[PDB]
RNA sequence: CAAUCUAAAAGGGCGUCCCCCGCCCAAGACAG
RNA sequence: ACGUCGUCUCUUCCCAUCCUGGCGGUGCAGCAGCCGCCAAGGGUGGGGCUGCCCGCCCAUUAAAGGGGAACGUGAGAUGGGUUCAGACCGUCGCGAGACAGGUCGGUCUCUACCUGUCGGGGGCGCUGGCCGCCUGAGGGGAAGGUGCCCUCAGUACGAGAGG
């Protein structure tokens, strides 16, 4: 599965690009410090592999 | 809870299973249907007998399609039914409640109505309708008072029954006013209200059984290795727990049958202008003969045999309507 | 071992005199002052932090345990013992009880029920007053994010409630 | 904190005519006119004073919290996509993004109907909605336009979103060993005036 | 792929049921099973009722007589001939002179060479490879 | 609007109202 | 003097959810699996063994969840065990006897007064009496639940196997 550059960078930022709170599971803004619905700072970003 | 899950034991939706309020089925639901022109949206009939027929299976998606197979059919017998009365309505701004605003009568109504009515000598229809026609302006909904005529019946009953049909068939509500108008006084036959091979529902109150035990009236199970119980066996073993006391839901004898049950979508096979071709040589058991029109439909219908039966068009049809020609009825088992 | 709170709150005289007491259990920390200890080097540091208890109770010894491994593992591993020094403030003095039917403990202990229900030693603990010390750390003040991490992941082992007050020596 | 009194103002842009009316005792309806068409935006149940100055709204909070206070800022917003709505209009643009099965995008009347997504045979059909139109650029791109910047926005937000599988049928992001997985659908990628 | 069989399975009064003993009706070796079991969407059962099958049905079956190496064993079969009468969905009844199971591997495929006696023809119908080996068809 | 009497902890939250301290900005601070 | 285990029968409630509905994470390629959240409308079955309960096991299954109701329900049943009087064994006791160790046998009473529940009747009222046709406040409902096959397709995915 094979993308050029310009849509590899449209789909790390939509599918790749945010946060979880490991809390609560809800999904977070990349540069978020606490979670939107339960306000915890326990957030992991997700990672693009490869 | 129980020491192993099961279902419970008959319906508590038909709560409480009393003897229906009136032999002639009541009916709440009146579908909304477009056909282009006014008709009304229902009839009455009675119940004859049941016969099987050979029917060409005409669904072209069934495995059947195209064979012939034999389905069990119920005969109505379908005499006209006679307008005596229009009825209007409009809606209480109070409350949203559909109220009578009037009604207009036939000026010389048959004599057998009078069996059941305490009716003028004359109707002055034309004063009636000229009231009715100051309520147009607010009506919703217009209903015809048809009469059954039990003489022409295999029944050969007198008394007639008396029972609400409404006009629908077009959004607009003035035509259906006019229709409704233009058949004061004159009769409907099956065929101006249904089409063969489309799908009705029926409506009627069931087979009379009286009073009936748990074991018949709710399918409790008899007490398994019956001869052990003391007390018999045709019954539950508890009858509650200690609190909450004996429930609503607990299942009790009482009266079986008689109550009013509604079936969806029976297919009408044929609607015949005489009867003579369908009765059997021996006649209907413990009916009689059918000498004018009758209504043949697919499958089984609430009531015993000689019930009043209302078809209405149907409120849950399915998502596939069923071929517009008609459905090529072989033959049925009352013939050589 | 039965949940601390069954041991928390201070319900009776203190039970010390290890004289008087059969089998009173040996106390099980190996050290109660950690990193530098050297009053020379402690010279260097110029930053205290304490762990203050906020409520009265009993801190078992398991849980004293716990709290300074946790601590003085942190400090090792992010500050270094050269830079700190970590004192256990409170010793277990108060021997607890409990009233168990048990073989090889007395003819007593096989009573069941409150008959003859005067424990037999089951632990120790620390009984603490408000305000009181449980752990005291000197260190520079560079590392104030590292050793307040430390305490606070003391605080989570402990009984009862605390907090942490810094303060120049 | 605690305000006494905060004001705010938009410059309403030349050839733009703003109307505001008092539908109720803390209710507005505001009326935006310009060369492109006529927005209608309510704000209601608000302690934003709104009125007319000249050539500007004016925005004011009296003896305000924090709360009423943050809705100055929240207006002025909203006006500004409202002139620049009807004066440059609105461009959202999309990207059609498959990786073995290529979608087939078409525009019939106002509906947008989206074939072979992941080959299914299940067609994806979504209502445009009326100030919205919808044009397939090449195979690649779609583009949404309009005055009401919200509207647009939100429908382009639709698109995307019935390409996103949920629940049981959701593809796994990344591949084996952490390579790029089936990721194919329609995404927003930016937007842009009309002007 | 393999030849597929109707999709359709019409109602069947049921026949034989767990414990029934049913003979064999091929040259698998077996001669005589009981049944331990039903298989398939039409298997589950409520509170007290005891599993059953009709004709075209698929069950699990233990070899009880036969020849040694089969005694014990546990196999699948399925009903080809049933004593219960059963209306077809054309509406005709149509009732066998004995049971009998013909045994299969778990995808429909007969263990045995031939089938012996006539078959149900929803035994044909929606297993092909029974078809195959039915001389007779009813 | 105390108790009998039907309740709640460690912990998390600038969610919101408020108090104090340290530092930067002397309009060359924070954010792009 | 509140009938002592289990089971049968029958009803309802809880949710800390086994399946079915929705969503998310994954060390989620696919097929499967694992983990969290919402959710109690419906389902949660048939057998072997033991007096059981529990548990182990067999063939299925979408799955074959767990709890409460005077350890729901013996004026409803059953009576296998436990737990009377007879008896045998082992052990203990000088003895008569004892053992919550094993074992064989061993009466399950009542015409229902009140209430409840289920169905069936008579009357009075409804603003003078009556007939017929209607309306719909509220009340009940699980009236429906849930699988399989073909096509999609040996396709997407994958080195392949598989799918
Ligand atoms: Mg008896
Ligand atoms: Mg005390
Ligand atoms: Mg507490
Ligand atoms: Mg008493
Ligand atoms: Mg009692
Ligand atoms: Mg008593
Ligand atoms: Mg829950
Ligand atoms: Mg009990
Ligand atoms: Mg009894
Ligand atoms: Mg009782
Ligand atoms: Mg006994
Ligand atoms: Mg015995
Ligand atoms: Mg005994
Ligand atoms: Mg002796
Ligand atoms: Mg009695
Ligand atoms: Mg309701
Ligand atoms: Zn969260």
């Amino acid at each position: 599965i094979t993308l050029d550059p310009e849509k590899l960078a449209i789909v790390l930022q939509h599918r790749f690009n945010y946060k979880i709170c490991r809390n609560c599971g809800a999904r977070n803004p990349p540069d978020a410090e606490k979670c939107r619905r339960c306000r915890s700072r326990n957030l992991r970003p997700k990672k693009f592999k490869k | 809870g129980l020491k192993i899950n099961r279902p419970r034991r008959g319906s508590m939706g038909v709560y409480p299973r009393k003897r229906a309020a009136d032999i002639v089925p009541r009916v709440r639901t009146w579908p909304e249907v477009n056909l282009g022109k006014p008709t009304l949206l229902g009839f009455a009939a009675y119940k004859a007998g049941m016969l099987h027929a050979v029917v060409v299976d005409d669904r072209p998606t069934s495995p059947l399609y195209g064979k012939e197979v034999v389905k069990a059919v119920t005969v109505l017998d379908a005499p006209p039914l006679y307008v005596a009365a229009v009825r209007l309505y409009t809606l209480d701004p109070t409350n949203g409640y559909k109220v009578a605003v009037g009604e207009a009568w036939v000026s010389e109504p048959p004599a057998d109505l009078r069996r059941v009515l305490t009716l003028p000598e004359k109707f002055d229809t034309e004063k009636q309708l000229k009231a009715l026609e100051e309520y147009r302006d607010v009506a919703v909904d217009v209903r015809v008072l048809v009469a059954t005529q039990p003489r022409l019946s295999g029944i050969g009953k007198k008394t007639p029954e008396v029972l609400e049909i409404p006009v629908g068939g077009v959004p607009s509500i003035d035509e259906r006013i006019n229709f409704a108008i233009s058949l004061l006084g004159k009769t409907v036959s099956p065929k101006d209200v249904f089409t063969p091979g489309q799908l009705v529902d029926v409506i009627a109150v069931t087979k009379g059984k009286g009073y009936q035990g748990v074991v018949k009236r709710f399918g409790v199970t008899i007490l398994p290795r019956w001869h052990k119980h003391r007390k018999g066996h045709r019954r539950t073993g508890t009858i509650g727990p200690q609190a909450p006391a004996l429930m609503f839901t607990q299942p009790r004898p009482g009266q079986m049958g008689f109550h009013q049950r509604t079936e969806y979508n029976k297919r009408i096979l044929k609607i015949g202008d005489n009867g003579a071709e369908i009765t059997p040589k021996s006649g209907f058991p413990h009916y009689g003969v059918i000498k004018g029109p009758y209504i043949l439909l697919q499958g089984s219908v609430p009531g015993a045999r000689k019930r009043l039966v209302v078809l209405r068009y149907p409120v849950r049809p399915p998502k596939k309507a069923p071929p517009a020609a008609e459905p090529q009825v072989v033959w049925v088992s009352s013939q050589s | 071992a039965r949940p601390a709170r069954c041991y928390r709150r201070i319900k009776g005289p203190p039970y010390t005199r290890e004289e008087y007491i059969h089998g009173a259990p040996m106390i099980q920390i190996p050290k109660f002052d950690m990193g530098t200890t050297s009053a020379a080097a402690r010279a260097a540091f110029t930053m205290v932090a304490k762990l203050v208890a906020e409520e009265r109770g009993q801190i078992r010894m398991q849980a004293l345990e716990a709290a300074r491994q946790i601590s003085s593992k942190y400090l090792t591993k992010y500050v270094g013992d050269a830079n700190y020094y970590l004192r256990l403030n409170v010793v277990p003095h108060h021997v607890l009880r409990e009233n168990r039917m048990l073989a090889m403990a007395g003819a007593d202990r096989l009573q069941e029920g409150m008959r003859l229900a005067f424990g037999s030693p089951a632990g120790r603990a620390a009984r603490v007053e408000p305000g009181q010390v449980i752990f005291y750390v000197e260190f520079k003040p560079e590392h104030l994010a590292h050793v307040k991490e430390a305490l606070r992941r003391a605080a989570s082992k402990l009984p009862i409630p605390t907090r942490i007050v810094v303060e120049p020596k | 904190m605690h305000v006494v009194y905060a004001v705010e103002e938009v410059p309403i842009p030349d050839g733009v005519k703003v109307a505001i009316e008092k539908t109720g005792p803390f209710d507005y309806v505001v009326k935006v006119k310009g060369p492109l068409g006529e927005l209608v935006k309510e704000f209601k149940n608000t302690p934003v004073i709104m009125s007319l100055s000249d050539g500007k709204v004016v925005l004011e909070v009296l003896n305000a919290k924090k709360r009423e206070y943050a809705l100055l800022g929240t207006y002025k917003g909203i006006l500004k996509n409202m002139f620049l709505g009807v004066t440059k209009g609105w461009r959202y643009k999309l990207k059609v993004i498959y990786t073995h099965f290529p979608m087939l995008v078409k525009v019939q009347g106002n509906q947008l109907t989206i074939e072979n997504f992941l080959g299914r045979k299940s067609k994806i059909v979504l209502e445009i909605p009326k100030g919205v139109k919808v044009e397939v650029k090449g195979k690649e791109d779609i583009v949404v336009e309009g005055i009401d910047r919200e509207l647009v926005s939100q429908f382009a937000a639709a698109i995307q979103a019935a390409t996103e599988l949920r629940g049981e049928e959701k593809p796994s992001p990344h591949g084996r060993e952490g390579g790029l997985g089936v990721v194919d659908g329609i995404y927003v990628v930016g937007y842009e005036h009309v002007k | 792929k393999r030849t597929v069989g109707v999709p359709y399975r019409f109602h069947v009064t049921p026949g034989i049921f767990m414990n029934s003993l049913v003979p064999v009706a091929d040259n698998s070796g077996a001669k005589l099973v009981r049944v331990i079991g039903v298989v398939g969407h039409y298997s589950k059962s409520v509170h007290r009722r005891i599993p059953g099958a009709g004709v075209g049905d698929m069950v699990v079956v233990v070899v009880r007589e036969g020849k040694p190496e089969l005694r014990k064993q546990i196999f699948r079969a399925i009903v080809v001939r049933q004593r219960r009468p059963y209306r077809r969905p054309d509406g005709t009844w149509v009732a066998f002179e004995d049971n009998a199971v013909v045994i299969v591997t778990p995808e429909g495929d007969p263990k045995g060479s031939e089938i012996h006696g006539p078959v149900a023809m929803e035994a044909t119908l929606r297993w092909p490879t029974i078809a195959n080996l039915a001389s007779i068809v009813v």
